[PDB]
Order: structure tokens, then C-alpha cells, then sequence
């Protein structure tokens, strides 16, 4: 029973993207103060929060509203989260609902005893001061409310994408990266959670590499461990989760070769959760998701 | 600890423990497809 909760617009998209990518084994909950945006969620569960406070009109990028929204719907949320062994709280920080409600939600999940992993993006720098300040204030609050908080620096999306990809695609990629963040883990639980729990605190940074071709597993893993989303050196990590995903052509030669590349770069006595998953929808693409915690 | 699940396998343990387990599995399974 692992629930992925998209909170606010940032999460709404991730959860959509996850669903779009047919990420299995999770129950999705899309939570929003904005009834209009929320009705776009492909989630089976759409939880409008702060219905009384925001009247479906959203939090206006006011984290205090998203918060009071979530506090208002404190009972509706626990009902939806009860039974969750693990809750991914995915959200965009900088906003109102994402920034404000996700800590409330994640904290509820954490109190419910679920392994609470927040996976959030920190707004692009370009989103401006308000977005940056609020997320900062917000990411600070996610950290107190989750077991593990994977924070994806959107600004690093811009290093990754072509220098000319339009802003719309830059946001889009943030959503995918958020989806990539949760699928990276959720695909490994579809297993004693105290394994994963021991790997879930402090903040976490993740990296992704995607590659195709003859030397891809290494290409992917090198790109993963070096990826701009992954801002610090993995040797600094106390724990590392590694996800390898590829087509039915994924060979253990490829798998370990990637594992060797991630492993060498991590500390020797590091704790590690490592999985390789086969994605039939892949052909020659391979995706290494690496999440480091420390 | 090594978890087979459909569509994937998850190894838990120290990094070296896994690298080694992967090599062992590298001798007995060609593709992760066949592995599961």
C-alpha cells in the first residue's frame, strides 16, 4: 500500500505524468485547493482541499493558504492516507498549495506511520523571488515533515535540456523529473520497508541518466551519477538507492556495469537499495535513477 | 536481501554485497528478463 500524493499544481502534473507513464503499484491522490486545476488530474482520487477557504479557487501561491487549506482538510486527508505503508508526497515548491499543503499532508502521512517520502521541485530561478523564497520556506517545512525529502532543483533542468527548449518544455521536464523521482523508488516496491526506511534522513538529491546504444548502461549511469539534478558528490551519501530500468534487452552485464559505476562513486561501506526494472515500453533506452541521502 | 518482483529485481545491502551478487547473477542470468 504505497500512495503517491500530488499536492498542488506541481504534484498534480507529476501524478499525471506518473499515471501517463503507467507507473504501477501505487494509489494516486491528487490534492489541490484549485478545483479547476484539480479536475485535470488523472488521479482516481481528487481531493479538493481548502474548499471552505479557497472555494475551489486555489491558494494563489500563498503557502499559508495551501497550509490552512490542508489544515482545513486535515481529516479528509488522513482518511485518504490511512492504510498507506508509504506515502510519496510530490509537490512543486514555491506555490501556495504545493508549498503550503505538502508539509501538512506529508506530516499527516508521517504521523500515520507511513514511510513518507516527499519528492518536490525547487522552482526555477526564473520563477522569481517569491517562488524561490516560498519554496525555501516550504522545502524547509517539507524536511521537518517527511522521512526523506528528495528535492529536485528545477534550475538544473535547464542544464540538462537543450539551451533553446521553450519554457513550457522546461516546466514539463520538471514534471517528468518529479515523476522520475517517484517512479525511481515506487518501481522498487511493486520488501521490508525498514530497508528503504533505513535509507529514508536529512535531505536527498537524485540524479538521472538516460542513454541508448551499445555502451548505454554505463553511459546512463555515468550521466546519472554526474547529472545536474544531483548537485553533490555521491561519496557524501550515507545511503544510495539506485534504479536501473531498460527494455527486455536489459542484461546483467549492463545492470552491474551501471551498478559498478554508481557503486565506485559511492562510499564503499554505503548502504544501498538497488533494483533493475524492465520496462517493456522501452526499446534501447535505459534509465538510471540514483537517489542519494546524506 | 534480494527481492524478485514482477518486471524487476531489488537487491538490498552494502554496495559491494550487491556488486558481488550481481556478478553471481551475471554468471547465471544473461538478461534481467530471464532473471525474473
Amino acid at each position: 500500500s504505497i500512495k503517491v500524493i500530488g499536492v498542488g499544481g506541481g504534484g498534480n502534473n507529476a501524478v499525471n505524468r506518473m499515471i501517463e507513464n503507467e507507473v504501477q503499484g501505487v494509489e494516486y491522490i491528487a490534492v489541490n485547493t484549485d478545483a479547476q486545476a484539480l479536475n485535470l488530474s488523472k488521479a482516481e482520487v481528487k481531493m479538493q482541499i481548502g474548499a471552505k477557504l479557497t472555494r475551489g479557487l486555489g491558494a494563489g501561491a500563498n503557502p499559508e493558504v495551501g497550509k490552512k487549506a490542508a489544515e482545513e482538510s486535515k481529516e479528509q486527508i488522513e482518511e485518504a492516507l490511512k492504510g498507506a505503508d508509504m506515502v510519496f508526497v510530490t509537490a512543486g515548491m514555491g506555490g501556495g498549495t504545493g508549498t503550503g499543503a505538502a508539509p501538512v499532508i506529508a506530516q499527516i502521512a508521517k504521523d500515520l506511520g507511513a514511510l513518507t517520502v516527499g519528492v518536490v521541485t525547487r522552482p526555477f530561478t526564473f520563477e522569481g523571488r517569491k517562488r524561490q523564497l516560498q519554496a525555501a520556506g516550504g522545502i524547509s517545512a517539507m524536511k521537518e515533515a517527511v522521512d526523506t525529502l528528495i528535492v529536485i532543483p528545477n534550475d538544473r533542468i535547464l542544464e540538462i535540456v537543450d539551451k533553446n527548449t521553450p519554457m513550457l518544455e522546461a516546466f514539463r521536464e520538471a514534471d517528468n523529473v518529479l515523476r522520475q523521482g517517484v517512479q525511481g523508488i515506487s518501481d522498487l516496491i511493486a520488501l521490508d520497508f525498514a530497508d528503504v526506511k533505513t535509507i529514508m534522513k536529512g535531505s536527498a538529491l537524485m540524479g538521472i541518466g538516460i542513454a541508448t546504444g551499445e555502451n548505454r548502461a554505463a553511459e546512463a549511469a555515468k550521466k546519472a551519477i554526474s547529472s545536474p539534478l544531483l548537485e553533490a558528490a555521491i561519496d557524501g551519501a550515507q545511503g544510495v538507492l539506485m534504479n536501473i530500468t531498460g527494455g527486455t534487452n536489459l542484461s546483467l552485464y549492463e545492470v552491474q556495469e551501471a551498478a559498478d559505476i554508481v557503486a565506485s562513486a559511492s562510499d564503499q561501506d554505503v548502504n544501498m537499495i538497488f533494483g533493475s526494472v524492465i520496462n517493456e515500453n522501452l526499446k534501447d533506452e535505459i534509465v538510471v535513477t540514483v537517489i542519494a541521502t546524506g | 536481501k534480494v527481492h524478485r518482483m514482477p518486471k524487476g529485481v531489488v537487491l538490498v545491502g552494502k554496495a559491494w554485497e550487491i556488486r558481488a551478487k550481481l556478478k553471481e547473477y551475471g554468471r547465471t542470468f544473461q538478461y534481467v528478463k530471464d532473471w525474473i
